[PDB]
């Protein structure tokens, strides 16, 4: 009774707090002044208790629980789009949009959080398989362009890298040709130049042309076509002019 | 404590109480046997003993555990096999050699010699705590964590000692809590009673469907994650193919089998089939095993652990839907645990009931199915969990009108029936139109088709196809064979392959035991629109085996659809059913003239 | 004292007798629990008392005593509609107090308002089926009898969400003349099934007027037992102090029968047959003494209960106690909801007690009870040709069973097929039933007046 | 359906804001006769009963 809505309010205003260290969310911050003023100054259990008691703060589980599913949402969504970070504002717009939402637990924002929560957490503790390098630029693209558009916006892009990362997590270690094939037809599939420039180093994108120019490396039996191939493996960066250039090879 | 006043069989009287309850477990002189103060008249404690009384002398002391009989929770659990009085099995396998239990067990419900890495959570020193929010995290799992460190009931106040990050052994503690004084101490496992639901902070109604992989199960009948269901075993009908394919097909992140009164070979097959295959969610290392809880007590050991054993899965299934994982409750079967619990009525000397079965089988098989549940977690940090309580109902005393099948069966909204002849043909669940039925198709086909359904329109073609062939199927034997007109060739005919096809399942291939939506969606569209063009072709003048040898090879693919891999058109949907649709839209034009 | 003993949910104290029977005691343990509860028996140097709060833990040289001085009654008031609450009397939401304002009983009426008039007043639901074949009255108890397997939560929801709906046509028509109130008490049920009658009720517009009692199957048997007797005291109470008609519907009877059985074996008294307890018409006596008219002819007190057959058998003693005690009753085939009818309620053994007393002018017609009683003699003979055209043939059977059997075959489909939430009125069912009784002779037709018979088929 | 997520806040904020005059006569009236049930309670607790 009393113990949940004392741990619900420290456990908010510890929420609250470890979801933005500089506190610039007043939007936020401004609904839940009733339950960081407990926490902002001395206030025992017995005080919490005692007024909860006679009806003078919260003490509804459901809206107890509402209210605290949408700090339980908006940090777990920007606690999911680690390394990247997001705008305060697209946090708090974000936050405005999950609040003025009838469901707020069957919506596929807790299903695109869990989705590319167990893409981090299968990359996590990743075997050493080039799906989980290929997996991890590709949740890396997906994070900074999920971070980048926010949860509110259904963007092709990241329902394709969701897509290509749930499906690259479904694959077994007898299916690497089905991933590279996929990570290939992915990569020349995208309209940009590069989506791993300026979003992973060098040497996760050396990396992946290693990988690509040591697959394609064995099934070259000439001189010419080994000079052509040796010569497409001096780039640091990936591009899809570099795996045409060497489907072409092969 | 007490003193032993007198022993008169598998019961205990021991006098001198003063304050034992009779709700905690203890052990009756020096042997350590298993008990529990079951009640109390006077002075002298009845005190019922599950294991062996031989040895045992009046003048005795009887030592109390310290708490309510319960299990522990914490990490190690999966992959592991236990007894519901959460006693080691791999400890009995490593000392003993053995897989009973010898009279006398003392030792811990739960291993300390594999150490788990603890990680501190979002709590910090001068915050409050309260019993619900998340304090931490360890691994349980073989590759990754599924264990979050949470706080128990009853207990708070603040975070007097924040233990660092590391690795640290389940006797040690790593945190403490300080409220009132010195309350107590925390550990990386937590004691819980088995006879008290796990709390949270709400209740909610299940929308969400299990993920196990049946084409006809999941469109015929939907049994949702979250309900009650009930299911009629005969004990070789195929109740045992159901959990062992459920558990291997399933793609659920927890799994938790309760074996209550098993013969000890199901138990074994299916023990020692988890490790042997993989799992369709891409695990490694035990995949299996790793995901599941393995509670298997047969029918030769006390009743105590056949009793707890629902219970302790209860309490496991709960603890597991309040850390935010869906955990699946296979038990079988509630007629050994009701058996159970009436030979320790019978032996304790209450009065009996209605069939020979106890007075309180009826609010403790309610309370049961009543406890589990699709929930949010307890204290500030709400988590999506469900609680399947999926447990056989098999026949007790030889008779079908007992208040166990009867109670469990009108307590419950979900049936799966079990035939002895569909376990022989091959099919898996052996209830094809007649045998199962649900109440909650109606909110699992709103989620489902709220995803992105197509089942909401084929749902009652479906099952009108097969009430149409098996309606069609006696007029045919009683009235002959020639009075079915053309209509009902090609619905039966559309039935028989819409149940080969989804009904006949016994895992041949990789892609038999896991099912999408997609495919099971677009595979009843398929059949669906086969038996409109073959019933629409049929009308406009054509014959039957015409009408089946102009389709051929369109009729042919969607039986030999189910061996091809699932991933046609991204990931789930089936590639070859869009094309098969304007193929068969072709084909018509073609079949009728 | 101290407790001496502890047998089941029952707790044997040696406290002293002073305290008068059905006085609240409280046992302080050091456990850091406290439980309430009543004493059931009280003796010299010893009593007997039934906890509502835990089931076992139960210290017997560590548990204290104390005089609460109140006796065990629930506190009725008028702020009670609009809140869930428990079985037991407590909250769940964590939100105000009960605020009770009267004291009522729950082992008997303490007030016996009897009615001396018996009911003549039709109260509508919605239902063609039900309110046709079986005469409604303000007041009267008709129980819905079930068995394993079928819906009878569906048809409870039904009923509870079509009614409320008709009492505004019917407040001009003379068949009402108060507000409608809902009495929800639940006692073994699912979240589920909790949630879904919440959902009726807030559609329906009943939950700002209604009381709702949450007991499950987790919590002790003497809590759950006390939920129907503070939800038929709170509508007794409302219905007799406010004058107006509350509806209370309590499922299910099985389980509050067995706390009833399991709180008889660990007693001194001797069971009744098929393992139940022997006192069952004492505790059904008092719930079924209380429906009726109440004092002041503005008020009265209706009981839809649902029964569920625990072995799915005819013979047991709360479906024959029950169906006895009660003025009429309605039956379930698994048949009728297996083949696709909704709702799935049999008009076979189906029977009213008030059926040529309980209409009146103004809201229901004079020829209904004997529409009715045509219909179910003719539903009985077209059930009975109908098994004979099953069982033997049509073309061995007469041509008057032919007659029976397509009224058989058209009214179960016709009369008993009716949507989840369309309403039907008293009145259409007499012109509805008028249509499908037009199918034998006027000779063969004798359960009505000539009269009306012959300005009518 | 566009006015059924998002549109039944304002419900709630009309009925929050809408008992405002309704929640300051109650401690406004409760408040004056608090002596009189004072003295009341204190002499019922003060007597051996």
């Amino acid at each position: 009774y009393h113990s949940q809505v004392v741990g619900k309010i420290g456990y908010i205003a510890r929420c609250m707090q470890t979801i933005d260290p500089e506190n610039n969310l007043k939007k936020i911050r401004e609904d839940y002044q009733d339950v960081l003023i407990w926490a902002e100054k001395n206030y025992r259990f017995e005080e919490i208790l005692e007024a909860s008691k006679s009806g003078k703060c919260p003490n509804d589980l459901d809206a107890l629980s509402r209210r605290s599913l949408i700090l339980l949402e908006l940090l777990r969504l920007v606690s999911s789009i680690s390394p990247f970070k997001m705008k305060l504002d697209l946090i708090e717009s974000q936050y405005e949009k999950m609040k003025q939402h009838v469901n707020l637990w069957k919506s596929d924002y807790h299903v695109k959080l869990n989705q590319l929560n167990q893409l981090t957490d299968y990359l996590k503790n990743a075997a050493p398989t080039p799906k989980n390098n290929f997996l991890r630029a590709m949740t890396s693209v997906l994070q900074m362009q999920i971070a980048q558009y926010g949860i509110t916006e259904d963007n092709e892009g990241i329902n394709q890298l969701f897509k290509l990362g749930l499906h690259l997590l479904a694959m077994a270690n007898e299916k690497i040709d089905e991933q590279y094939h996929l990570f290939k037809g992915y990569v020349k599939d995208q309209p940009e130049e590069s989506p791993f420039e300026g979003i992973l180093p060098a040497e996760d994108q050396k990396i992946l042309v290693k990988t690509m120019i040591d697959y394609a490396m064995p099934k070259l039996s000439s001189k010419v076509l080994q000079d052509k191939l040796s010569a497409l493996s001096s780039s640091d960066v990936l591009t899809k002019t570099l795996l045409d250039s060497i489907d072409r090879i092969v | 404590y007490g003193a032993i006043y007198s022993v008169s069989g598998p019961v205990v009287i021991a006098e001198n109480m003063i304050g034992c309850a009779m709700y905690e477990l203890v052990k009756v002189g020096h042997d350590n046997l298993v008990g529990e103060v079951i009640r109390i008249d006077g002075d002298k404690a009845t005190i019922q003993v599950y294991e062996e009384t031989a040895g045992l002398t009046v003048g005795d002391p009887v030592l109390r555990t310290g708490k309510p009989l319960s299990v522990e929770l914490g990490p190690g659990l999966m992959e592991t096999i236990y007894d519901g009085i959460q006693r080691p099995l791999k400890a009995i396998k490593e000392e003993s050699q053995s897989i009973y239990i010898p009279r006398g067990i003392d030792t811990p419900a739960l291993d300390r010699t594999i150490k788990w890495q603890f990680t501190p959570g979002k709590f910090q020193v001068g915050d409050h705590i309260s019993g619900g929010d998340i304090y931490g995290s360890v691994f349980e799992n073989s590759l990754i964590s599924s264990h979050k460190i949470l706080l128990p009931p009853r207990s708070r106040g603040t975070i007097t000692w924040i233990a660092p990050a590391g690795e640290y052994t389940l006797d040690e503690k790593i945190l403490e809590v300080e409220f009132d004084g010195k309350k107590s101490d925390f550990t990386l496992y937590h004691t819980w009673p088995v006879r008290v639901p796990r709390p949270v902070t709400e209740k909610l109604s299940a929308d969400y469907p299990l993920l196990t992989g049946q084409r006809v199960l999941d469109a015929l009948f939907p049994c949702v994650q979250g309900g009650t269901t009930c299911i009629p075993g005969a004990f070789g009908c195929g109740k045992t193919v159901i959990s062992q394919s459920l558990s291997k097909y399933s793609n659920s992140d927890a799994i938790i089998y309760v074996g209550c009164g098993e013969r000890g070979n199901e138990m074994a097959e299916v023990l020692m089939e988890f490790p042997e295959l993989y799992t369709e969610m891409s695990g490694t290392k035990e995949p299996i095993m790793k995901r599941t809880t393995l509670v298997a007590n047969t029918s030769n050991m006390p009743v105590a652990a056949r009793e707890a054993s629902i219970y302790t899965g209860i309490t496991l299934a709960e603890y597991f839907r309040d850390q935010g994982k869906n955990v699946s409750m296979i038990a079988d079967s509630s007629s050994r645990w009701a058996e159970a619990l009436r030979e320790i009525s019978g032996r304790l000397g209450e009065m009996p009931a209605d069939q020979g079965f106890p007075a309180y089988l009826g609010a403790k098989l309610a309370s049961f199915y009543e406890r589990a549940g699709k929930a949010v977690a307890l204290g500030s940090p709400d988590r999506t969990g469900s609680v399947s309580i999926v447990a056989a109902v098999s026949p007790a005393g030889g008779d079908f009108s007992d208040p166990v099948t009867t109670a469990t069966l009108g307590i419950t909204q979900v049936f799966w029936g079990l035939d002895k002849k569909l376990a022989q043909r091959k099919h898996f669940p052996s209830i094809n139109t007649s045998v199962s039925y649900s109440k909650y198709t109606n909110v699992l086909n709103k989620f489902y088709d709220s995803n992105y359904p197509e089942f909401p329109v084929l749902r009652d073609r479906m099952k009108e196809i097969l009430s149409n062939a098996e309606e069609l199927e006696q007029v045919v034997q009683l009235v002959g064979k020639s009075a079915l007109s053309d209509s009902d060739k090609i619905t039966l005919d559309v039935a028989t392959l819409i149940k080969e096809d989804f009904l006949q399942q016994n895992g041949y291939s990789t892609y038999d035991a896991f099912c999408p939506i997609w495919k099971t969606f677009d595979m009843m569209r398929a059949f669906i629109s086969y038996h409109d063009e073959a019933q629409k072709a049929v009308a406009n003048g054509a014959n039957w085996s015409k009408l089946a040898d102009s389709t051929g090879d369109v009729k042919h693919a969607v039986s030999s659809s189910k061996f091809f891999e699932p991933s046609r058109g991204e990931k789930e949907v089936h590639g070859e059913f869009e094309k098969l649709l304007s193929t068969m839209q072709e084909r018509f034009a073609e079949s009728t003239d | 004292n101290t407790v001496s003993g502890v047998n089941g949910p029952l707790v044997i104290l040696e406290k002293v007798k002073f305290p008068r029977y059905n006085e609240i005691v409280n046992l302080t343990l050091p456990d850091g629990t406290v439980r309430q509860g009543q004493v059931l028996e009280i003796r010299g140097d010893r009593a007997i008392v039934q906890v509502f709060e835990g089931t076992s833990g139960i210290d017997v040289k560590k548990t204290t005593v104390e005089f609460t001085g109140e006796s065990l009654r629930i506190p009725v008031s008028e702020d009670m509609l609009g809140r869930i609450f428990d079985g037991s009397g407590r909250p769940i939401d964590n939100g105000p107090k009960v605020f009770a304002e009267d004291y009522l009983d729950i082992n008997g009426s303490p007030i016996n308002p009897y009615a001396r008039i018996y009911p003549e007043e039709m109260i509508s639901t919605g239902v063609s089926a039900i309110d046709t074949m079986n005469s409604i009255a303000r007041g009267q108890k008709i129980p819905i009898f079930s068995a394993s397997g079928l819906p009878h939560n569906e048809i409870a929801a039904q009923i509870c969400r079509q009614a409320g709906l008709v009492r505004p046509t019917k407040d001009v028509h003379d068949g009402h003349e108060e507000n409608f109130s809902i009495v929800f008490a639940a006692m073994g049920v699912n979240l589920e099934t909790a949630r879904f009658f919440k959902q009726d009720f807030e559609e329906n517009g009943s939950l700002e007027r209604t009381s709702l009692f949450l007991n499950l199957a987790n919590d002790p048997t003497i809590e759950r037992i006390i939920t129907p007797r503070l939800a038929l005291t709170t509508a007794e109470y409302l219905a007799y102090q406010t004058e107006r008609h509350v509806l209370t519907i309590l499922t299910d009877m099985s389980s509050y029968a067995d706390a009833l059985r399991e709180v008889s074996a660990a007693r001194e008294e001797v069971p009744g047959r098929r393992g139940y307890p022997g006192y069952m018409y004492t505790d059904l006596s008092t719930i079924y003494e209380r429906a009726g008219r109440v004092e002041g002819r503005n008020g009265s007190i209706t009981q839809i209960p649902i029964l569920t057959m625990p072995n799915d058998d005819i013979t047991h003693p709360i479906p024959d106690l029950t169906g006895y005690i009660t003025e009429g009753q309605i039956f379930v085939d698994r048949q009728l909801h297996n083949k696709g009818i909704y709702p799935p309620i049999n008009v076979l053994p189906s029977l009213s007690r008030l059926m040529k007393s309980a209409i009146g002018e103004g809201m229901t017609r004079k020829d209904h009870g004997d529409v009715s009683n045509q219909l179910y003699a003719k539903y009985a003979i077209g059930k009975d040709a109908a098994a004979m055209k099953a069982v033997v043939g049509e073309e061995a059977l007469s041509i008057e069973d032919k007659l029976s059997l397509e009224f058989l075959e058209k009214f179960e489909k016709t009369f008993i097929t009716q949507g989840a939430y369309e309403d039907r009125t008293v009145f259409e069912s007499l012109d509805q039933a008028w249509s499908l009784l037009r199918i034998y002779p006027k000779e063969m037709l004798n359960r009505i007046s000539p009269k009306i018979l012959d300005e009518f088929y | 359906e566009q006015k059924n997520a998002g549109g039944v806040g304002e419900l709630e904020k009309k009925a929050e804001a809408g008992v405002q005059g309704e929640l300051a006569e109650i401690k406004k009236i409760a408040e004056k006769k608090k002596d009189d049930v004072v003295k009341i309670l204190i002499e019922t607790v003060i007597k051996p009963s």
